[PDB]
């Protein structure tokens, strides 16, 4: 890559900002198959659990306007299994991809015991603390709740954290600043609202789960709206996701107060969304006068009040 | 290059009530060799991002086209407005997918069941014309719920070494009833039996055979991705407690009984 | 229109369950160029306010995908105008027509003053009370504090009382009660969800209010996954909104648990949007086995727990 | 049947840098009659569902069409799927919409003043036709950003008892600058003005000619409806406090200053 496109943020030297989001590129070996991983500045595998889960049943997905839904229920292969095979074939095919590390959990003490080893892995260079899992959550509703987890977690890890906040709150302020202030190293955000969907023939839920995450450009101006109201009180970082599909987006997530970029749902659309983004950042940039993204966030960041 | 095309639109009619044949031309066709794959098709709709699963019915090589027969929903689905599609329209496709059936690895001397039922039947029409190239016994149990579904009878019956065998629920053709009813008349041994359409015929299959070893059964399922790395489209393996199998990348189709990879 | 299509709900004897959503159809006087606003069962006009607004600066739109942001600033002429002209001009050209009116306010006092007039009107048969306006909002996220002022409204209204609900909340179960207990008769759900867009030439918001409300088929999902959240524990009937696009959508709603449907941002894209669904609507019933709305409420509704 | 109508379009160029001129043809060209009148169009994509209000440029009575001049953004805007009609292709249209040009209200014995800049220049040729077929003196001022911009130089030269001036910023065509210039140097007595453009060009024509009566400004705004129940699309009257104007009903074209009606 170039200069212009490299961000630093914390664990975090990425050639540029483009980052697979979590669940949507597995571990990373489907889509190696497509193209050069290496093209990318950084992945977000599939939530780690201590132990493995297979799931909600199916059906996982709907179809939205412009979105769709998903209820996976977390489905992963454990610990183990992923700091043994999953990982390992990431740093050995892969050496300089820097990983970030989803983690998830139904209580404290598995949140912790997963932070406390993932970061021995060579290649996960920082962890994303899932307290958002819509269908997880009841962690990422109260601030003195999600503030206690962080701190925990903080205690035990290698590697910086990040957190990963939900839209659906009244005010994601109050639960951002405590995060910030319990230690987190950054903040990514948004996860997925949350959606039905009902079969008119069966006038049943099409998601065995009835309720599901809506993920697609479909959230963009909520994420945009989020990230920018976070933003503006907060010190660290923030890596914005939702609804991105294009070069244009990614600029959109940095005028909102983004540092880096998620692209998650698009993939499924275009398995090369990545690398086309990747592509056409720099022709964008030339013609809305952006030197480099690290500029870019300088920028946006003194224009404030 | 070799996993995505804008194919071109050669032909698209109405064959049976709400059921379209579409012919694809494309390099795409050049990766194809075994039956029972599918492709990731793109609706012409920028609000419907999913791509919609089609297995490949059949294909030319040195016409370097491909056929895909599929039924459409109302107004607001996709395959409503794929079947829109004129000649010489682009379609976004992403295919090859998925495990298709085992073919070149049983003998010429073999009796071949092949159990299908509405759009189910589709990709077993390339696996017999795979198994006519090599040699034995081919049975063909088609089911249907009415006449005015029923699809591909004038090319199933064109193949040498087949017998084909029509069955419909309500709207009768041929023997009326269900698939079941056909299974019950078949008095040969059967060495290897290749099944695709509704969850219901599936286990009714695959209780009668339950042993046999060659017991193929192409499944279904709400996707995403197509490649395996959603997790969406996940079914169970040997049992509830082992592997979860992806029907888009370990699949279709799968071994004998409720699922053996 | 038909028995199939005619609903009954608190003050609203409705011919077909299709209204018009509030800020979507001014008074009536636009749409009525277009076709005859009988055929509808109910329209929900604009925000009424005690005092004239002129509303917030330029722009007040913005387009996303498959929706789109508003930041209006609830413009309305006035109790007195709307009193003396807007109403009596419906109750003139179309006597038959059940009027829903939508009430807005800064304050408890403002709220009382408009209900406690608004019901002389002889066509306004039911007040929509507006506590949910985003950019309203600041009495929709509180459960004690909604039901403040919905009990006192309820104390001066002379027609039913129906409690417009925001999505823009934690949890919306506790509000529902809360609101149901103070004497509401009725629900309507729901409203904008906030989003913000960026101009990239400028790097500022394209809405000069910065955050803005997002409605259209986007949303759909999420007034679903809420109206059914709620149906299952609230006595009272909802009107649902948010998406509705065409007659599927309109029998999606209903599986989700709603009575009435009222079609928003649709107008705009296509004005004769609901005459359409009102056409279309047996057909699809007859195609789903639905002998009459009326049933399928019943069918719904018992099809619990 | 005289508010909406699926047009077909006829033919689309290219005509400058980014600049589509297209043609349609419907029965809704019937309804027109008044210049400055705009037609909201729908994009070919589910996802975008807010209609892009354009001018009527000109309109062929006899041929049954009309014609629109239009920029178009990158590929993620609108305007840009709409340059990729091809002929027969068709378009869903809303109009015709709005207050137009005053016309028929003018003597045989007037000076006009036409002035227009960017994409404000359209809707001014159709009231120049409309003011040929009248009679007396007109004089149109139109500035450019650049010459690769410029637009209907060829047709509106070729009209009667009109005095053209062009104007160009930067890439230099007529005379160098802005159309504040040319505003400078006429001499005549201007008896009425029509003005479309950018509103720091309307800005510096409502100052220059504050009281003229008879001073028409064609504005735009971000709209949704269209046709004034949104509310969105909204202006202030003579001063602040008073009524509140809608572009899309009210207007486009507005009385003289800062905006009266
Ligand atoms: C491996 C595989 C092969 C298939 N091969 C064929 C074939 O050859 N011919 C054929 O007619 N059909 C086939 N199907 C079923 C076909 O994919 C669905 O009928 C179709 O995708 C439904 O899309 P829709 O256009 O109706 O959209 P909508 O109903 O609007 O739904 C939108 C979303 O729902 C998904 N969806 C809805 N219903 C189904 C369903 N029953 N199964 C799977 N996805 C669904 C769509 O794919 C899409 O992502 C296959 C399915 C799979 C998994
Ligand atoms: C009454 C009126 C008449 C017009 N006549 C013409 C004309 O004859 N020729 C011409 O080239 N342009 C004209 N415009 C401007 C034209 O409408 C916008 O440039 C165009 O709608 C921008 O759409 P987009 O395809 O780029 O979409 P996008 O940029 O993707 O934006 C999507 C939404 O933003 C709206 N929007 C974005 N920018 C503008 C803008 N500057 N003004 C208004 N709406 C905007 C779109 O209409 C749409 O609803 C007119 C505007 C108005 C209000
Ligand atoms: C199929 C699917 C699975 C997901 N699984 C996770 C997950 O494991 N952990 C997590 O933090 N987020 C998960 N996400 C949500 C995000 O990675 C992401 O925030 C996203 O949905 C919002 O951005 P997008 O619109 O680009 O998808 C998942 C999303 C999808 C669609
Ligand atoms: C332009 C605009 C103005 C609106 N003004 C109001 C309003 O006056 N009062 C109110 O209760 N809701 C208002 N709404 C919101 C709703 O009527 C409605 O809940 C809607 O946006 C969600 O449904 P839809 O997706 O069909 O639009 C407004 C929506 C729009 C788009
Ligand atoms: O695994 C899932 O279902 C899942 C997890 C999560 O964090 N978010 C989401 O949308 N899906
Ligand atoms: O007037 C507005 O801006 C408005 C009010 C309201 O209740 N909701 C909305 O989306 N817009
Ligand atoms: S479609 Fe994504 S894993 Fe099968
Ligand atoms: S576009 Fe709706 S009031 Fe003008």
């Amino acid at each position: 890559e170039n200069n212009r496109l490299s961000v630093k943020l914390p664990g975090l030297d990425l050639k540029n900002p483009i980052i697979p989001a979590s669940g949507c590129f597995g571990f990373g070996e489907e889509y190696a198959k497509y193209y050069d991983l290496n093209k990318l500045g950084s992945i977000m595998v599939k939530a780690t659990t201590l132990h493995p889960r297979f799931g909600n049943p199916t059906p996982r997905v709907a179809e939205t306007a412009s979105g769709m839904l998903n209820a996976i229920g977390l489905q992963n292969p454990g610990l183990e299994v992923i700091m043994t095979e999953k990982l390992p074939w990431l740093n050995e095919n892969f050496p300089e991809l820097p990983i970030i590390a989803n983690v998830a959990g139904s209580e404290e003490a598995d949140y912790v015991a997963v932070c406390a080893k993932i970061g021995d892995a060579a290649n996960v260079k920082a962890i994303e603390l899932n307290i958002s899992c819509p269908n997880g959550q009841a962690f990422g509703t109260d601030p003195e709740v999600a503030a206690a987890l962080v701190k925990a977690c903080k205690a035990v890890s290698k590697v910086p954290l990040y957190v990963k906040l939900s839209p659906n709150v009244t005010d994601i302020v109050p639960i951002a600043k405590a995060v910030e202030a319990a230690g987190a190293d950054g903040l990514t955000m948004i996860n997925t609202l949350m959606g039905v969907r009902f079969d008119l023939k069966t006038r049943q839920p099409i998601l065995a789960n009835i309720t599901g995450g809506l993920s697609g450009p479909a959230i963009k101006p909520v994420a945009l709206k989020l990230i920018h109201q976070v933003a503006q009180d907060v010190d660290i970082p923030i890596i914005g996701m939702g609804g991105v599909a294009n070069a244009q987006d990614v600029l959109e997530m940095y005028m909102a107060g983004a540092s880096a970029v998620a692209v998650g749902t698009a993939n499924f659309a275009d398995p090369f969304v990545c690398p086309k983004i990747i592509d056409k950042l720099p022709e964008l940039m030339d013609q809305y006068r952006i030197e480099s993204l690290e500029s870019l966030i300088q920028e946006v960041k003194e224009g404030k009040k | 290059s070799q996993l995505q095309e804008m194919m071109t639109v050669v032909s698209q009619r109405e064959v049976a009530y709400n059921i379209f044949e579409m012919v694809l031309k494309g390099t795409l066709v050049d990766e194809m060799d075994l039956p029972g794959q599918f492709l990731h098709l793109a609706v012409p709709n920028g609000a419907m991002l999913l791509r919609r699963p089609i297995s490949i019915s059949s294909w030319d090589k040195r016409a370097k086209t491909c056929t895909i027969l599929y039924r459409i929903g109302d107004e607001t689905t996709g395959t409503y407005k794929l079947s829109k599609l004129e000649s010489g329209a682009k379609v976004d496709v992403m295919g090859p997918l998925g495990n298709g059936f085992p073919v070149a690895e049983v003998t010429s001397t073999d009796k071949i069941l092949i159990i299908g039922g509405g759009i189910g039947v589709p990709p077993l029409y390339e696996l017999a014309k795979q198994l006519e190239k090599t040699g034995c016994q081919m049975t063909i149990l088609l089911g249907f719920a009415s006449e005015n579904v029923k699809i591909l009878e004038n090319e199933f019956s064109n193949l040498k070494n087949v017998t084909l065998k029509i069955a419909t629920d309500d709207g009768s053709y041929g023997t009326k009833g269900h698939v079941g009813m056909l299974m019950n008349e078949i008095d040969f041994e059967v060495d290897a039996l290749y099944t695709c359409g509704a969850p219901a015929m599936l286990k009714a299959v695959a209780k009668k055979y339950d042993q046999l070893e060659r017991l193929y059964i192409s499944m279904e399922s709400r996707m995403a991705c197509g490649i395996g790395a959603c997790y969406a489209c996940v079914e169970h393996d040997k049992e509830d407690e082992s592997h979860a199998l992806k029907v888009c990348e370990d699949g279709p189709v799968f071994l004998g009984k409720q699922l053996s990879l």
